[PDB]
């Protein structure tokens, strides 16, 4: 119901990111959650799925061989972990909550959060 | 072998209010399947029809499923896989749908589908969901346990949780609900007993 991610920020490249959400409320535990992320100018990207259990899985073909999500009901909390991270991984990742459109879908998930950042960097410079 | 992870077995009726029914069947000596209310247990004979019976509100959407898994009731027992001891996995009774370590089966369901988790290596077993017939109140599905609870090498007299979810098309929880088991060859006989012990 109310959704909040944590774990991002800087990230070097070809290091990993890990982020996680919760939620506040019991009824976590019954909702299927989804992780998305927005890169600046493109359209929202679907990430991965996990049923209201754990059990069950579905990533998004181009994040699929680096990325995984997982569970713990009992913290009520969802983790998304993703490996060799490049320019391209740069963005806002979103966590939502409840989806009634199936699997793998941007419209549809009743609950949102507010998003985190992430920067992929290979450090500073002259701008 | 283990699991890592146990199941919830916390009731959730959920929006469309989800309970579980059962037969009032007495404990005759004939009868091979009977539900203690005080116990919340079932009582059933090894591979008799066990009908169990889902109630709802509100119809729930299209494409949702019905699962059945089973867990050991002891905290202590609850990561162990409850499965077939080695007896019945090898005998001759397969249906050609269950696979033969599956404690239960669906009866007179060809849509039946069953599950080794590939990761927590728990055993299930999942029908669609289908409204009640007409002039019916509820939605019946016959299960088949097809251990003894007394069976050595499998539940060694351990009693189990049948616990059954309701699971939408988008991989969300509708409903949970769930009930004890003992699979014996006295249904009736050990309701009563085990109602004894109260009062
Ligand atoms: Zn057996």
């Amino acid at each position: 119901v109310q959704l909040q991610e944590s774990g991002g920020g800087l990230v070097q490249a070809g290091g990993s990111l890990r982020l996680s959400c919760a939620a506040s409320e019991r009824t976590f535990s019954t909702y299927a959650m989804g992780w998305f992320r927005q890169a600046p100018g493109r359209e929202r990207e679907f990430l991965a799925q996990i049923n209201w259990s754990g059990t069950t899985t579905y990533y998004a073909e181009s994040v699929k061989d680096r990325t995984t999500i997982s569970r713990d009901n009992a913290k009520n909390t969802v983790y998304l972990e993703m490996n060799n991270l490049n320019a391209d991984d740069t963005g806002i990742y979103f966590c939502a909550a409840h989806p009634q459109r199936g699997w793998g879908s941007t419209l549809g998930w009743t609950y949102w959060g507010q998003g985190t950042q992430v920067t992929v960097s290979s450090g500073g410079g002259g701008s | 072998p283990l699991s890592s992870s146990v199941p919830s077995q916390k009731t959730y009726q959920g929006s469309y209010g989800f309970r579980l029914g059962f037969l009032h069947s007495g404990t005759a000596k004939s009868v091979t399947c009977t539900y203690s209310p005080a116990l919340n247990k079932m009582f059933c004979q090894l591979a008799k029809t066990c009908p169990v019976q889902l109630w709802v509100d509100s119809t729930p959407p299209p494409g949702t499923r019905v699962r059945a898994m089973a867990i050991y009731k002891q905290s202590q027992h609850m990561t162990e896989v409850v499965r077939r001891c080695p007896h019945h996995e090898r005998c001759s009774d397969s249906d050609g749908l269950a696979p033969p370590q599956h404690l239960i089966r669906v009866e007179g369901n060809l849509r039946v589908e069953y599950l080794d988790d590939r990761n927590t290596f728990r055993h299930s077993v999942v029908v669609p969901y289908e409204p009640p017939e007409v002039g019916s109140d509820c939605t019946t599905i016959h299960y088949n346990y097809m251990c003894n609870s007394s069976c050595m090498g499998g539940m060694n007299r351990r009693p189990i949780l049948t616990i059954i979810t309701l699971e939408d098309s988008s991989g969300n929880l509708l409903g949970r609900n769930s009930f004890e088991v003992r699979v014996c060859a006295c249904p009736g006989r050990d309701r009563r007993t085990e109602e004894e012990n109260l009062r």
